[PDB]
RNA sequence: GACACGUGGCUAGGGGUGAAAGGCCAAUCAAGUUCGGUAAUAGCUGGUUUUCUGCGAAAUCUAUUCAGGUAAAGAGUGUGUACUAAGACCAU
RNA sequence: GUGCUAAGAGUUACUCUUAUCCUCAAGCUUUUCUGGGACGGAUGCUUCCUAAAUAGUAACGGGAGUGAUCAAUGGUACUGCUACUUAAAUAGAAAGCAGUGCUUGACUGUAAGAACCACAGUUCGAGCAGGGACGCAAGUCGGCAUUAAUGACCCAGGGUAACAU
């Protein structure tokens, strides 16, 4: 809702060619940039994911 | 998945099916896995068949009346070999020698005689030229129009002595395994006489390829079971002589392929051996292959296990022929109806697809009496009566044995099957297995 | 002769879905077999998801033209007029035509 | 809504790989040998064989154990587990066919499009056409 | 126009691949920086998790 | 007399005229009459014309600018296919 | 469109172009359920009673919820203690209460078979391939004990890939 400051945002991949992953994150409780290992089909190896809008 | 209890669509068949190609039809044929499937195929598309489809329709009626266990009599494939016979009658001359040859092994093979004359049309417009149809063609189809045109009866003598004059110069560059095939045709009908002459010279020459070593080591398997049967049966009227490099080589590439023949080929392929060597069962080879012979005794027809019993009668004293033998004994028991079936109920047998005419040889295997195991009683008889003392250490088996055989006897020899010297061979044998019985 | 199409609920909000659902809505399903019957009697025969272009076949090109211009096609058409009769129930008379 | 929540297939029914045995909410039933556990405590059959509901002693009381019993002709045509899957196998292709002999034919069960083979990735079979580089 | 085109290509597959070397660096840099079991934030070290988000929280502004 | 009458004339329809009443403008005027668009439109009402024979429902459920309309499912008919059944009862 | 107005332009008061307040003349809209209509109330989803011991079952019939939270309240492997965990029901020696050590499976591509069901959708899903996580292993992990927090298509926008100009 309104008072919910919760949003959907997008982890973009260091390694490159562009796919993400959309994952949601309160800004409040998380003012990291969210940063986590995910797999990447394009490499087919795990990659780090950052926070961009 | 449509409506959760309907197939999901499987993964090649969509992937053969979804094609910019043309053939759907061929395909559809094809992926049919069961008989009224390819009947409800060919009701979908009666408006819409050619040859090529009437070709694939046949091959694939013939494949899956094999692959079940069903009789080629029901009426299901009766039917459909007389819808096919319909269109065959239609395009009669437009049918070239892949698709002639088609519908005439698909439709022998389902034991389907076609009208004589519709025959003579279809292998004369084979022949109708300077043999150029038989030149053009690959070896399985002049294999598959051998076979075809050696049932449908039409042993005409003067068609074949053409044809075999067109297939002799091509002979020696066939796949060494469609050559058996090949004298097994010649031999069906009424040529290869005394029991006409490019007929006897293109089987002495296939005879002469098949007894050579090092392709004799690589035909398949059941192949080598019909080879080594031709040549026992044709080598010193026509061809290859007793030499025992050819029975060094059969007994070699023999014990290799033990392992590929179904349980209905062995005891042919041995016999055949014990003929060869004739013109016996050598040492450390019955010891193999009679292992084989006990686990196939489980699913073996009837005229299998009198192979296997006329195989084992010379010999009843060693216990492993004794225990096969009596293993042969159950098997002849559990299929064949008694005189008085609880295996499998005849409510739950299935329509589909694999081995469900098997399903319908037991839950009362009554009703599978044909005249070729009305024969064969009387021949399991004459083979159980040679091989006393392996089975008369089980009185009780030996004597529900006795009624069995003299049930089936008396039931066929009712139904008109059977004649007075197979039931005065019957009697005798019966006669001997009942006081061996008690 | 059976009428396919894709599966809905897949173009967008595919964070709140699950896995599975998500990889269930990628596959294609048949129409019902009353709307087929509708669409096959109302003459709908179409083999394409879009018409394959006449040119791009190798020796078939335009004589001035590079290529040509695609011209991308929209898919919005209601109204109780004029267009789609099949999208409404009755017909509605002009509003007084000036 | 409705939201049927009850057991499908009773005590000695012959059940199938994927088949729901139950359907329930919280684990009133506990899954036993040769069965699965969903996200919402359904019970699903992962072997051929029929189905047997026993009551075994439990850590609060009476729990009720809902198993797959494989049949007894099956275990005697099967090292052990390799020859079960394939004993299975076939007894699955076998449903299929014999399924699609009984709709004979009357429901579309496969694409067969005139268009390029469906989308097929390197593993095939993708309803999802995506662009190579 | 394909000589541009597969300039383009070589340009992405080089920068993938260096990014792919340089790549290992970068999860041991993130790891480290979320790790915090070491050096705690005073002397006091008197309960674990309780100094592992406020040191982490100021590492986060800190690495902001 | 802010009168009445007679004879021609002027203002005409989304317009005229009105000491103003939704009044009058050729006996149906908050939009004249006639002709044309026009065989307008009407999920509404009414009606539908010779005979015999066979079979034979439904008024539930879901959706709907929708609940007196429509469409899908259920229940009907013809045709095809197929089981001693994907059927009905009864017993254990 | 119409009347004035604003700003440019022409013959050089008048006329043209463009815009827009306030007037005049029009053209379009201005749902539905309802023991009549109006008024008031409501229109998704979940649970409990009706609902009659498979399932299912109505009324502006009766009582509670919900349009989320959480980078841990996710995953995995453990450590202590024992009457709570919640919207209700079913359940739970942990799915409860306090903790720890690593991690992102809160993945990529699929999936036989079923529950359900007019259709669209909805629900469970063993298994296979890839690359990973935890664990000595056994083996689990495609978000949270479950049932709510899930708005089609069109249109618009972003990343990437192929083809084209
Ligand atoms: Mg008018
Ligand atoms: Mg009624
Ligand atoms: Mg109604
Ligand atoms: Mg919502
Ligand atoms: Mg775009």
């Amino acid at each position: 809702g309104k008072k919910g400051v919760r949003l959907l945002v997008k982890l973009v991949s260091t390694a490159k060619t562009g796919f993400f992953y959309v994952t949601e994150k309160n800004p409040r409780n998380t003012p990291w940039k969210l940063k986590l290992m995910k797999f990447d089909p394009k490499v087919n190896k795990h990659v780090l994911f950052e926070e961009q809008k | 998945l449509v409506a959760s209890g309907i197939p999901s669509p499987r993964a090649d068949v969509a992937l053969q099916l979804s094609t910019p190609h043309g053939g759907h039809i061929n395909r559809m044929i094809n992926t049919s896995e069961s008989i009224v499937e390819l009947d409800s195929i060919l009701y979908r598309f009666r408006k819409r068949l050619r040859p090529a489809n009437i070709g694939a329709a046949a091959m694939r009626l013939e494949h899956l009346n094999r692959l079940e266990r069903r009789t080629p009599y029901a009426l299901r494939v009766q039917r459909v070999a007389a819808e096919l016979q319909k269109y065959v009658a239609t395009y009669t001359d437009r049918l070239a020698l892949t698709q002639a040859a088609n519908v005439l092994r698909g439709l022998s093979a389902v034991r389907h005689r076609l009208p004589p004359e519709l025959v003579l049309r279809l292998a004369a417009g084979a022949v109708a030229d300077g043999g150029a149809a038989l030149r053009l063609a690959p070896d399985v189809d002049v294999r598959d129009l051998c076979f075809g045109l050696a049932g449908q009866g039409f042993n005409n003598t003067a068609f074949w002595a053409r044809l075999c004059a067109a297939v002799l110069p091509r002979l020696r560059s066939f796949d060494p395994n469609t050559l058996p095939a090949l004298v097994t045709a010649l031999q069906a009908a009424q040529q290869l006489p005394a029991p006409s002459t490019p007929q006897a010279a293109v089987a002495a020459e296939a005879l002469r390829l098949l007894s050579r070593s090092e392709t004799l080591a690589a035909l398949a398997p059941a192949r080598l079971a019909d080879a080594a049967s031709l040549l026992a049966g044709l080598g010193p009227a026509l061809g290859v002589a007793v030499d025992a490099r050819l029975v060094e080589a059969v007994q070699t590439a023999t014990a290799r392929a033990l392992p590929s023949l179904s349980p209905n080929q062995l005891p042919g392929l041995l016999l055949a051996v014990a003929a060869l060597r004739r013109a016996q069962l050598p040492a450390a080879l019955l010891a193999t292959a009679l292992p084989h012979l006990s686990a196939g005794a489980v699913t073996m027809d009837l005229t299998a296990v009198m192979r296997a019993a006329r195989l084992l009668a010379p010999h009843a004293a060693e216990p492993a022929a004794a225990d096969t033998l009596v293993r042969l004994a159950r098997r002849t028991l559990l299929l064949l109806p008694a005189p008085g079936e609880g295996l499998v109920t005849l409510s739950r047998v299935p329509r589909g697809g694999q081995a469900a005419g098997a399903v319908l040889a037991a839950a009362a295997p009554a009703g599978q009496l044909q005249g070729r195991t009305a024969g064969a009683v009387e021949g399991v008889a004459r083979a159980f009566a040679a091989a006393a003392p392996a089975v008369a250490p089980q009185p009780a088996l030996v004597g529900e044995l006795a009624a069995r055989l003299a049930a089936a006897g008396e039931a066929a020899a009712a139904r008109g099957l059977l004649d007075e010297a197979q039931l005065a061979s019957l009697g005798r044998s019966v006669e001997v297995l009942a006081a061996a019985g008690a | 002769g059976i009428i396919w199409h894709r599966q809905a609920n897949y173009r967008h909000a595919r964070h709140a879905k699950s896995a599975s659902q998500l990889t269930r809505l990628k596959r294609w399903k048949p129409l019902a077999p009353a709307f087929a019957a509708k669409l096959r009697k109302l003459g709908f025969s179409e083999r394409y998801w879009a018409a394959p272009d006449p040119q791009d076949v190798p020796g078939f090109h335009s004589p001035r033209g590079r290529v040509e211009r695609p011209r991308r096609s929209a898919v919005p058409d209601m109204d109780h007029t004029t267009g789609e009769p099949a999208l409404r129930q009755s017909w509605q008379p002009p509003n007084r035509q000036r | 809504x409705x939201x049927x929540x009850x057991m499908k297939l009773t005590a000695g029914e012959l059940a199938f790989p994927g088949m729901i045995i139950l359907r329930q909410r919280g684990t009133k039933f506990h899954p036993g040998a040769n069965v699965g556990i969903g996200r919402d405590h359904t019970i699903f059959a992962t072997g051929v064989g029929k189905v047997r509901v026993d009551t075994q002693p439990g850590p609060r009381g009476e729990r009720r154990v809902v198993s797959v019993e494989p049949l007894p002709e099956a275990l005697a045509a099967a090292d052990s587990a390799l020859r079960l899957r394939q004993v299975e196998a076939e007894l699955v292709k076998r449903r299929a066919e014999v399924k699609r002999a009984m709709l004979q034919g009357r429901t579309p069960l496969e694409p067969a499009l005139y268009f390029p083979l469906p989308r097929t990735a390197d593993g095939q079979l993708s309803w999802l056409e995506r662009s190579v580089a | 126009r394909q000589k541009a085109k597969e300039a383009k290509r070589a340009a992405r597959a080089k920068q993938v691949a260096e990014a792919m070397a340089n790549m290992p660096k970068t999860v041991a840099d993130y790891k480290a920086s979320r790790r915090l079991d070491w050096s705690e934030v005073s002397a006091l070290d008197r309960x674990x998790x309780x100094x592992x988000x406020x040191x982490x929280x100021x590492x986060x502004x800190x690495x902001x």
